[PDB]
RNA sequence: CGGUUGAUCGUUUUAACAA
RNA sequence: CGGUUGAUCGUUUUAACAA
């Protein structure tokens, strides 16, 4: 076979939760330096043509980087209109996709040992409940 | 409102790409001034920004929220616009007979990309928009700052340009330049043309063979200068063309100075590569090893005479019915030059 | 590996009670929706997404040519009518396999999970707690 | 956004007097529903309020909303529209052909004013709207506290509604149904016109004199009923056609039950103020001394006979190529009638 | 039934220009009350139905009438509904069609920031 | 004058109706529109924007005699009006097969008419 | 002379000042009811065109009366586009223009003896100064 | 009276310091300005507007018809080029008189305040200190 | 100079007929895949400035090249600049002009949501 | 073919250049841009939309004796070209007076051409 | 164009500006 | 239509939704 591909999970969520997120990030990345190690991203550093965000976050020796598209299908519920997010944790060429609920943990482990950014939130679908 | 768009639009819309394709909405952030005693003063409260909708581009909304205003009709003012996309034939219509019947108000419009700028119906809307009054200029790096700094919700963080701003910069002004055609008033002619400066001005044209006979190309014909020098700047242009591989084209060159070593390697490089294209350069003063490299690339390098200061003045130059003059010391220096160039190649 | 894969929440629940369907362009007629799904199927330039029913997680075929660092498949001649799915991925720390079948008629199907540094995402998830 | 108008802009423009002249500006409600198990569920998300632009109708905004939305298209939708105006020629026009291309969407449209309701451009738009498959009603006070409930920033303040309300809403729904050419299906006019019924549905037509000749007019002739009784919102509907006072005019009315006591007291008021207009009522059925009054005012009293019958079949009666068949009774009935009328007067 | 017509010269224009004549004309006659001494009749005070609005310029002991169409079975790009603008020299029940270029020059002769002019809005782009 | 031999030159005429719809009905229309009246019947010309406009009587205030007549001559209309224009009393005449609504027409010429030629020649 | 004029003194303010003017009075008079006994007469009742509200405010036996205005001619400064304010005490066919120094003086010393709605801030011009 | 009119800040303020201009369309030509201005102080139906140049206050001359409920004139005949203006009103409970003139050309002008129930309003001013 | 020169017969469309055209064609080669075995070629493709876009449906044998044109010095409104069609058959270096109602009875000899047809876009409404 | 004759009939031609500019401008550009070539010129029929195109030839990318000569007779304009429509070598040739650029033309007819006229009928 | 409004597409066009 | 983009006017169109 010709065709090769890629698999990611990538959990649909809706534009203001994107925003939300974008927004809490970069205010808790500049103004209020608690999360001052962060490495922001902007939209166009990837080869893939849909990838709105990239936010690394280094835990000890290795990262978790979540990163946010646009540009997707459409979803099943009415305000999934084709943006989402995905997060994983790599360590020099190895990379495993991780739980929203264990990249808080990492988060607050590390880090946390304007309501503070939390991936739990972000991703967890108020529409489908 | 007041600069509160997100970073992300920002960088995803002002790419300076020359051919950019999923970018389909119009983003237009405005400024306005107002003169007082002699001085112009920032307007603090009329500034903001705009998108497009289905079938309402930037340009009528900008129009309207003016029109909201009631700006004094006896006071000058100077409206700067940020845009993405240049005007489309309705919105530049619009524009210029808006100019026309409000001369109190001048528009200065700096464009990220140029829209259609091989569709003669935009570059004619393009030029009606000029002649109406209106300045229209590409955005370069400073001016990518300065959205940066005070239309973009960046909470203070930096601003990371994209790859090749600065070619697709050069790019895009030798293109508009071109649609525009532009020329140089006799001073400047007189000041970089001598043969007796601190400025690398060229000329160029293009011609096409068809059974053994030179055609020329009415758009193909131009000039530029220097922002790198100006060679690597037509050599970033030229690629935008396509020209076809199958046809026979010329290039002819008319430039004061001779190249530099990068810039003669890369032209030397760009016509190896290239065989379709001819080069004939025509320089007027030296700025040897080089030149001589280039020469054998294939290059025609020769001196300007009286006939290359006739058709220049006749072609890229703002004489407005006036006829060529030339200067003391013409004909000796140009021999002079002429013989020392055969002597050396 | 196992243990885990039978243990944890978040594998038992994309593993026990899940049903996939294909959601590509919602708004656009049932003919040109099959028209369009079968051209991604067969070009290898194009995602395709699968959208689990009852929650907001779903599957994207990205092309490799997107990823731009380095078994899954995606195919129709096995039986007409139907196209077959199945993608290897790392979650969670742990390699784990995703099948499933959709038919082309209804752009609905089924999709479950199977079973088929390593060390260090151990190490942390025993920190994390 | 859903509801966060202020009160003051919803009681300036949602205003329903038919002649308002300083009104520059549309407003837009919309609100949205989906059919789930056989059942209508509100879509709580998708309802909000638009205004115009100075080239931008609601409706256009409304469609690009719509395209935004992405609404699944193998299931049924039902939308609401509350306007301030009726849509001009080029909305109509655009919302017919969206509607002729989505066919899982259904409209139904509420207005508080006519918008050049006397214009035939604007009727034949409203027309064609119509025949698109929009259902288009007047916005009654049930309808203007729904609104105010919903898409107003009230902040629990009670609505109050202006003066006129009622007798605005039924002149407008009267020019509405002239407008639509409304027709009665066969059963209602069987069940109603018999003279062998809690409704009193009437017809009417108009004529002109011209040298010693009547002249119909074909904008000028419908039907209505009741919500006060028919007769007053006839009269209501009456004074908006400005009838000329130096020629005669003649309306004719076909009315199924006599006028009751009120009702005769003011079309006798009402005949008596203008003389340029003659009254010619023949009814089917009494509902005597205000009959006695009206006919004295200069009125003509008449029981309907075959020949009206007939006339109201081929003009106010949607048989759709079916012709006129007389029930049982008919003509003794009329003949018993037109006796005992004729003793009484 | 065929015994009485009326015959008229109409010119078919486009309802933006309709417009644009009777914005400049009451201008004219309200706000900068040059042509304060014209009058202006309106849909509902003729009987025709096919009328739109009436002008009537006032040159001493004639007048100069201009009649708007709506209605018209011509339309612009065939959609059976075309305006029209019909010009009448009235003096004392005699009445005659006079052409734009005459009409112009009668309200220079005696009249005279746009104008109000009638080749502007009778001239024709769509065939010419 | 200039005018009347601008407009008289070639000029053929053809009738609009109920352009966006079939033409049988439209000749159907054109038939019963002549016969009854009461309606307005338009005949532009085909170079320019030039139109004759048959209006029924009733609709003017107040009141010459013109005529459309079929019945002469089956599947062809005849057309006759008098109407003074620019101080001339000119007669336009002209005819239309009834089968395509279209054909020619013409104008040719029969104390306030010079009173009117007096104040045409002081507006020189 | 034909023309009979009334003169009233109409302090300019701008469009966010009316909002958030009506806003507070709105607030302050349904939600919490610190200001319950005033009147908020809606838009049209008046016969002067152009007098988009209304507050009435019983001050013992005679009454404060706050009129806005839209629809006015444009002022010197450049967000005075048309709309203004004017204070008057009235007593049974009696009537006097206020001070806004002296009416939030009138208004304290009755009822107050989110922000308190105060004329004041409304009156005052940000843009002279 | 003529002691709190030589005395309060409010009366001063508007006596002393003073000038009136005629601002009603800005974004009009002088012409159509001027224009204007006659037809509107000719015909009695339309409101007339000056602004004092230094604040915001303003005086408007609405038509009486506008009132409903009930000296002052604006004259033109008095001086060709300038038009007088008069103007009685009650201000904080005291009957003043406001006297002016703009020429039509400049559209511009002088204007300044003069001296010209009642025990009810001092009665409340003393009680409201 | 003028001893050489080349004819062709160019239908003036307007621009939304030749977007919708482009949009089409551009969908049904690409989406629906019934064209799949048209051909596209862009305006830098040509040596003629005047030449928009150029589409070649197969048709055995031979080819149908249908072409589009900006920089018409005719206009639609009167602007100097204004769209045309031209249709050619050609086979093995012989061509011909083909008018749209033969051009749309080869197309669906040979092939076949709305579809590409060329009556719907060279047909006018300006004058008809 | 019915196309021929109704695209023939009281067909006359007339130019369509910088129509938004003055007219003796316009008559200059058609006189040196007939002289010179090197441009595009246009000859629209009245009645409806077909054009005639005269396109340099070092425009086409390969390679039949057509003219356009105004020298013959002063102030008038001839103009001949061939062309194959439809399986047929019809030549189309006119004038238009170099005054008003208006004048007359009409066309008129001199292995693959019988193999389209078999698809022609194929085609049906 | 304050007209018993015949209706110019008037900040009379705007969610937060005093949270 | 992921094309070394020739550019459909893609929530890739939005200030606050976790203040
Ligand atoms: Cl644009
Ligand atoms: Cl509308
Ligand atoms: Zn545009
Ligand atoms: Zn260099
Ligand atoms: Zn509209
Ligand atoms: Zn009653």
């Amino acid at each position: 076979m010709e065709n090769r591909w890629q698999v990611m999970i990538v959990w649909q969520v809706d534009r203001m939760r994107i925003n939300t997120w974008k927004r809490l990030v970069k205010h808790h990345m500049y103004i209020s330096r608690k999360a001052k190690d962060w490495f922001y991203r902007h939209h166009y550093e990837s080869t893939n043509p849909k990838i709105s965000s990239e936010v690394h976050i280094p835990l000890g020796d290795a990262k978790l980087v979540i990163t946010t598209y646009w540009g997707l299908h459409t979803g099943e519920r009415d305000w999934h209109l084709g943006q989402g997010v995905s997060i994983e944790w790599r360590k020099k060429r190895y990379s495993t996709q991780v739980d929203p609920d264990l990249a808080d943990q990492l988060i607050h482990l590390h880090y946390f040992d304007p309501p503070l950014p939390s991936v739990r939130k972000l991703t967890e679908d108020r529409w489908n409940k | 409102g007041p600069g509160h768009m997100d970073p992300d639009t920002f960088s995803y819309n002002f790419n300076n790409r020359p051919i950019l394709s999923r970018r389909n909405t119009v983003w237009l952030c405005y400024e306005v001034e107002r003169l007082d005693n002699g001085t112009w003063v920032k307007m603090d409260q009329h500034r903001g920004q705009v998108y497009s909708e289905l079938k309402y581009h930037p340009e009528m909304r900008f129009l309207s929220l003016v029109s909201k205003w009631k700006l004094h009709r006896d006071q000058e003012y100077e409206v700067t616009w940020y845009i993405s996309w240049s005007p489309c034939t309705k919105c530049a219509r619009d524009m210029a007979t808006f100019l026309q019947e409000n001369t109190h108000v001048t528009l200065t419009i700096f464009v990220a990309r140029l829209y259609y700028f091989w569709d003669p119906d935009y570059q004619e809307a393009l030029r009606s928009l000029a002649q109406a009054g209106a300045t229209i200029k590409i955005m370069n790096y400073d001016e990518f700052q300065h959205c940066w700094s005070k239309f973009v919700y960046s909470q203070g963080a930096p601003f990371q340009p994209w790859d090749g701003l600065d070619e697709y910069s050069q790019a895009l002004s030798g293109m508009l330049g071109e649609i525009l055609r532009h020329s140089m008033d006799p001073p400047t002619f007189t000041f970089n043309f001598n043969n007796e400066r601190h400025e690398t001005y060229l000329c160029y044209e293009v011609e096409r063979m068809h059974n053994d006979t030179w055609v020329k190309l009415n758009q193909r014909r131009g000039f530029l200068a220097n922002q790198r020098h100006a060679e690597l700047c037509f050599l970033d242009v030229i690629p935008f063309w396509k020209l076809d591989l199958d046809q026979d084209y010329r290039v002819t060159c008319f430039t004061s100075w001779s190249p530099c070593f990068s810039c003669a390697q890369e032209m030397a490089k760009f016509i190896s590569k290239n065989k379709h294209v001819s080069l004939c350069i025509k320089t007027a003063r030296i700025y040897q090893e080089g030149l001589r490299t280039l020469a054998e690339a294939g290059a025609k390098i020769s001196i300007m005479t009286y006939s290359e200061f006739k058709h220049c003045w006749d072609t890229f130059v703002d004489h407005q019915g006036a006829p060529f003059q030339p200067w003391d010391g013409l004909d000796e220096h140009s021999q002079d030059l002429s013989g020392r160039l055969r002597a050396i190649l | 590996q196992r243990s885990k894969f039978e243990n944890e929440e978040f594998f038992r629940k994309l593993s026990r009670e899940c049903e996939i369907k294909y959601t590509g362009f919602r708004d656009r007629p049932h003919e040109e929706r099959q028209a369009r799904f079968q051209n991604a199927c067969r070009d290898g330039r194009s995602e395709i997404a699968f959208v689990a029913t009852g929650t907001n997680l779903s599957l994207q075929f990205f092309p490799a040519s997107w990823q731009g660092e380095q078994r899954e498949y995606v195919d129709l001649e096995r039986e007409a009518g139907k196209v077959y799915l199945k993608a290897p991925m790392i979650l969670n720390g742990v390699c784990v396999i995703w099948k499933g079948w959709i038919d082309l008629q209804r752009l609905d199907g089924m999709g479950c999970l199977e079973f088929d540094a390593q060390q260090a995402f151990e190490e942390a998830r025993r920190r994390t707690r």
